[PDB]
């Protein structure tokens, strides 16, 4: 019923924010198996100008078919438009509200001994500035926008002068979506830390809160500070377009470089707010499998707090060909540097929490093992790129792209299915089926890594970022990229498959805590699932 | 002259160098790649280590320990001597790439919705550079026909489709090349990996970059930042000539 939908309560919104994300996850990843469609051989075969022609569901199908290329005229603005779409949902409305949003507000109450949290009502309405933002992203893409069609071929990050002078406006309803994203998150945050600073269980002192829950009360630190600066940084943009304003316009004395600056103050913080959760969860799930309590808990702490702190100071690491002086590069280059320390480290402490355990190598475990490598590959391509001078030549290539893919987008989904497989019972009452997660976990992996791996060679053979096409000598690595997607996606479809055979058929969880003693929090205290109101 | 900086089919390596700073940059990442394969490697045969011998079914009874002072020390010091490593490589290198010297030739660059003007403000050349294939040269960014038979046409193949322009920035070997960068309407970026050089041209701005070639031959490069519909669609073609064949070229654009 629609009772789901006025709940204020933080475990109904916790799994609201978890289907709906999970929702638009599955439209951002068909976004890119489109996108890998296009890209898996030379010469425009799908993205014609002729479809144009047709109507927009017409359209819509003919462009799933390819075409020769003698009758397929390429078409940018619609891989721009895509490729700015599926950045958009994925940054604003897929991970963070999974992790944030969705275990976020269904755990750490429950790991801190909360039996509500300070604002429910606030936590409603952060909910449906969500389904709000996510509507008018998505409303974006069918506006009128640049070059005469509809949407906005910008990129996620929206430069201008590009993204003040595309036409329409497309980009107006996305800079509208992302205000609505950055209310959401900040409402979120508040609540957050209200609740944990106010709320937690007598005796739940701050040396006792559990790595998740703190996980989420640093992310909560960074959205305050972050997400207020993106807000003037789109509001900017809207009064350049709209208002009169030549912020960004040189023919009025602004500066385009100037965005840069204000967006990636926001835009470096919102990474390790895509990722700090999946820290949190991946120490409760390798703890848990383990048998063993998580190694360095005080330093796993201060690390997320030193992490949280830095990834304040690093911003200009993406600016390293946009005209910063060599005083500005040295600088920046060396406090990244920096911040490699804390969170390459916390890697050698979850694999200290799993030396002299008693592994059990259940799905949970799997995803959690898969997040200690890929992470690494990950960070370690981004050390490559905090060197300003090697930057030079990968910056805006996919090289890039290949380490966002890695440390970024699969450890936060690594981490989210961690999460699901590890809490599934728990929050439904009911279980997945064991050989089912696992071979979910198999694929997905063989899957990403053949999508993202190839993209390290691309990158190194100076293949750019968002084209629609590429000279023939490309063609290799954009094949075995394109099939990685494909069987990824795959594993994507038959993971939908296991939660729905789990929640309409699962096997009947009867346990409080259906893992073992090593998972020592307080949901596991508590029925499967919990009463609706706790402690 | 032979095209030497382009990619090569199922290429995992970079561009081939024709500049100091790019043998740099090959040197520095081929430096810290050594090192980082190292930690991959170490930290994933840990892992499957630690999955192997403390597996439920061969170590029966877990631990409980949570510090190791020593190899918690280790585990600090050990990445942060690492990285200085790094660093003290790589800001010398960093200071080649950014330190401007003396122009020998001096090009002034500009990105425009979607093509590369290029002038030599010392010569009283201009000129614009225009993918072979785009609408200016009757096409529409897709090859055909028409599209192959310029390309031949211009000393070219259908292989340099997406990278050959119909004109391109011809510059003597051996000589110290300054270009200034700029944007007239969007961002745009300048880049030739061969040559370890990119540098964005931003509307309002006016940026350097320095290279040098070593060796004569062809060299390509693609617009590096999203700029609108046609992105994909607006390269770079440098020629790298001897001190004579760039005077000749230099002459044919004279006006008497
Ligand atoms: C999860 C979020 C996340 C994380 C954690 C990181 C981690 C790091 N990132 Fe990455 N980055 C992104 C998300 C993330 N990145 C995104 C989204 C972009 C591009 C956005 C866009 O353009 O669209 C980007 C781009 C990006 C750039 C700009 C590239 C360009 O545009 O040209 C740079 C430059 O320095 C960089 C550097 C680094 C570094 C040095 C690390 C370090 O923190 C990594 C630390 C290292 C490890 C985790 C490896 C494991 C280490 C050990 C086991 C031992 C430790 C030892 C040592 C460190 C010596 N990143
Ligand atoms: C979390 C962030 C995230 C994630 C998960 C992904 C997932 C994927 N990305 Fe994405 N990507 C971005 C963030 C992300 N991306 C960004 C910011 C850009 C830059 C856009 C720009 O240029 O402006 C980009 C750009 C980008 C490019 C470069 C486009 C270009 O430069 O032209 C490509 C190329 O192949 C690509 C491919 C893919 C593929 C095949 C997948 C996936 O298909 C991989 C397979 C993964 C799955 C099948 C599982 C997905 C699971 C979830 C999403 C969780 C859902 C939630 C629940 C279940 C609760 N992406
Ligand atoms: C003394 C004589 C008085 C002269 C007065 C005449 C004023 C001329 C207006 C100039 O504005 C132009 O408008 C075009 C149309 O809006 C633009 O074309 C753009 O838009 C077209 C479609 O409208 C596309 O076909 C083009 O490719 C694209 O460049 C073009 O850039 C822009 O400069
Ligand atoms: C696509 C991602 C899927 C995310 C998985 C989310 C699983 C949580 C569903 C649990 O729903 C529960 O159902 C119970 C009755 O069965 C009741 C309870 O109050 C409710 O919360
Ligand atoms: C379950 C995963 C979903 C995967 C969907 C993948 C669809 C694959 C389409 C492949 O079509 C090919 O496209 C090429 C041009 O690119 C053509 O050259 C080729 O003749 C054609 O065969
Ligand atoms: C940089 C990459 C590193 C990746 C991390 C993986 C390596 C982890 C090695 C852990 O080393 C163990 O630490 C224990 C604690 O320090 C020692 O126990 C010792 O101390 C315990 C604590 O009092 C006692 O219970 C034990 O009996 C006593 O053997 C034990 O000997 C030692 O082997
Ligand atoms: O610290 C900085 O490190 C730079 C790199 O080590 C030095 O640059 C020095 O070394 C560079 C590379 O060897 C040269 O390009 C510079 O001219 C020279 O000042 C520079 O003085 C010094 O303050
Ligand atoms: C007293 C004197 C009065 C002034 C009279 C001047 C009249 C002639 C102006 C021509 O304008 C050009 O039109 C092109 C064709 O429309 C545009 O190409 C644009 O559009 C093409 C087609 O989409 C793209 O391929 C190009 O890259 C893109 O620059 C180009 O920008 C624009 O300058
Ligand atoms: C207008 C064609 C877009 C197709 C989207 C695939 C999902
Ligand atoms: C003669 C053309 C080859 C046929 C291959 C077309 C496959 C298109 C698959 C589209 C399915 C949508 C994901
Ligand atoms: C030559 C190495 C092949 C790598 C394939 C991606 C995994
Ligand atoms: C640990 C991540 C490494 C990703 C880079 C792969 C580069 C392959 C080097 C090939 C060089 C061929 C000459
Ligand atoms: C010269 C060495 C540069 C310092 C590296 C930063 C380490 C953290
Ligand atoms: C090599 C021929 C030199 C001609 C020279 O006068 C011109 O480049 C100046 O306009
Ligand atoms: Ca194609
Ligand atoms: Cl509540
Ligand atoms: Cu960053
Ligand atoms: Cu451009
Ligand atoms: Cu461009
Ligand atoms: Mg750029
Ligand atoms: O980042």
């Amino acid at each position: 019923f629609t009772r789901w939908f006025m709940s204020t309560n933080h475990k109904d919104i916790g799994v609201l924010y978890l289907f709906t994300g999970g929702l638009v996850g599955l439209i951002s990843v068909a976004f890119t198996v489109y996108m890998r469609m296009e890209l898996m051989a030379p010469g425009v075969q799908f993205m014609c100008a002729e479809h144009l022609e047709s109507g927009l569901v017409k359209g819509f199908f003919q462009s799933l078919w390819p075409s020769a290329v003698e009758n397929c005229t390429p078409n940018g603005h619609l891989w721009n438009v895509m490729i700015t779409g599926h950045g958009i949902l994925m940054m604003f409305f897929v991970v963070i509200p999974a992790l944030f949003g969705g275990f976020g507000n269904y755990f750490m109450p429950l790991h801190i001994g909360a039996p509500a949290m300070a604002f429910p009502r606030m936590n409603n309405l952060s909910y449906w500035l969500y389904v709000a933002g996510t509507s008018l992203a998505v409303a974006s893409l069918f506006a009128p926008g640049g070059n005469g069609q509809l949407g906005s071929g910008i990129g996620w990050v929206l430069y201008p002068p590009l993204s003040t002078s595309e036409s329409g406006y497309s980009t107006d309803l996305a800079i509208f979506a992302v205000h609505l994203s950055g209310a959401s998150s900040i409402l979120g945050a508040i609540n957050m830390i209200t609740t944990f600073l106010n709320m937690r269980a007598p005796g739940m002192t701050m040396h006792k809160v559990p790595l998740f829950a703190w996980s989420i009360f640093v992310t909560a630190w960074l959205i305050l500070l972050a997400l207020p600066v993106l807000a003037g940084a789109i509001t900017m943009l809207l009064t350049d377009r709209n208002f009169g304003t030549t912020f960004f316009q040189p023919s009025g004395g602004g500066d385009p470089v100037l965005y840069q600056h204000i967006l990636w103050f926001f835009g470096h913080p919102e990474v390790y707010i895509i990722v700090l959760p999946a820290f949190g969860i991946v120490s409760h799930v390798i703890a848990t499998f383990a048998k063993k309590p998580i190694f360095g808990y005080l330093p796993m702490v201060y690390a997320m707090v030193a992490i949280g702190v830095l990834g304040f100071v690093v911003w200009a690491h993406h600016m390293y060909t946009a005209g910063l002086s060599l005083t500005q590069q040295s600088y920046f280059m060396m406090a990244t540097m920096v911040i490699a320390v804390p969170t390459g480290i916390k890697i050698f402490s979850w694999i200290a929490t799993m030396w002299g355990g008693s592994i059990e190598l259940k799905t949970p475990m799997l995803w959690a093992l898969g997040f200690l490598f890929l992470f690494t590959v990950g960070g370690v391509t981004g050390i490559v790129l905090s060197q300003a001078s090697v930057d030079r030549y990968y910056h805006d290539t996919y090289y890039v792209v290949a380490h966002f893919h890695y440390v970024m987008s699969l450890g936060a989904v690594f981490g989210i299915f961690a999460g699901i497989y590890f809490w599934i019972g728990k929050m439904s009452g009911r279980q997945y089926p064991e050989w089912a997660g696992k071979l979910h976990f198999w694929m997905m992996f063989v899957g990403a890594n053949l999508t993202f791996f190839p993209q390290h060679f691309l990158g190194r053979q100076g293949m750019p970022r968002r084209y629609i096409d590429y000279p023939e000598a490309f063609a290799t690595w954009n094949f075995v990229s394109s099939l990685g997607a494909f069987l990824s996606f795959a594993s994507f479809l038959f993971f939908l498959g296991v939660i729905f055979y789990t929640l309409t058929r699962g096997a009947r969880v009867t346990a409080n805590n259906y893992w073992n003693e090593h998972a020592d929090t307080l949901e596991w205290t508590l029925t499967s699932p919990p009463p609706e109101h706790t402690f | 002259l032979e095209i030497i900086g382009r990619p090569q089919p199922g290429g995992t390596g970079f561009q081939p160098s024709a500049s100091p700073v790019a043998t740099q940059i090959h040197w520095l990442d081929g430096f810290i790649l050594v090192i980082i394969a190292a930690i991959t490697i170490f930290v994933t045969l840990l892992i499957l280590y630690a999955v192997w011998r403390f597996h439920e079914k061969r170590n029966k009874v877990p631990a409980r320990f949570t510090h190791n002072s020593p190899l918690e020390i280790a585990w600090t010091i050990v990445p942060i001597v690492i990285l200085v490593a790094i660093g003290a490589f790589s800001l010398p290198v960093l200071f080649n790439q950014q330190e401007i010297p003396e122009a020998d030739v001096t090009v002034k660059v500009t990105g425009y919705q979607w093509y590369w003007g290029y002038e030599y403000p010392d010569e009283e050349i201009s000129f614009e550079s225009y993918m072979i294939g785009s609408p200016a040269t009757g096409g529409d960014n897709r090859m055909s026909p028409e599209v192959e038979q310029q390309l031949i046409e211009a000393g070219y193949s259908r292989d340099e489709f997406l990278l050959a322009t119909d004109t391109a920035m011809v510059v003597p070997v051996n000589k110290t090349v300054v270009v200034q960068v700029t944007g007239a309407d969007v961002i745009h970026s300048w880049t030739v990996p061969a040559f370890g050089v990119k540098q964005d041209a931003v509307p309002g701005r006016l940026a350097q970059l320095w290279f040098r070639a070593e060796r004569e031959g062809i060299f390509f490069g693609q617009c590096s930042e999203l700029c609108g519909i046609s992105h994909a669609y607006m390269p770079i073609t440098v020629k790298v000539v001897s001190e004579e064949a760039y005077a000749a070229w230099l002459e044919q654009h004279h006006h008497h």
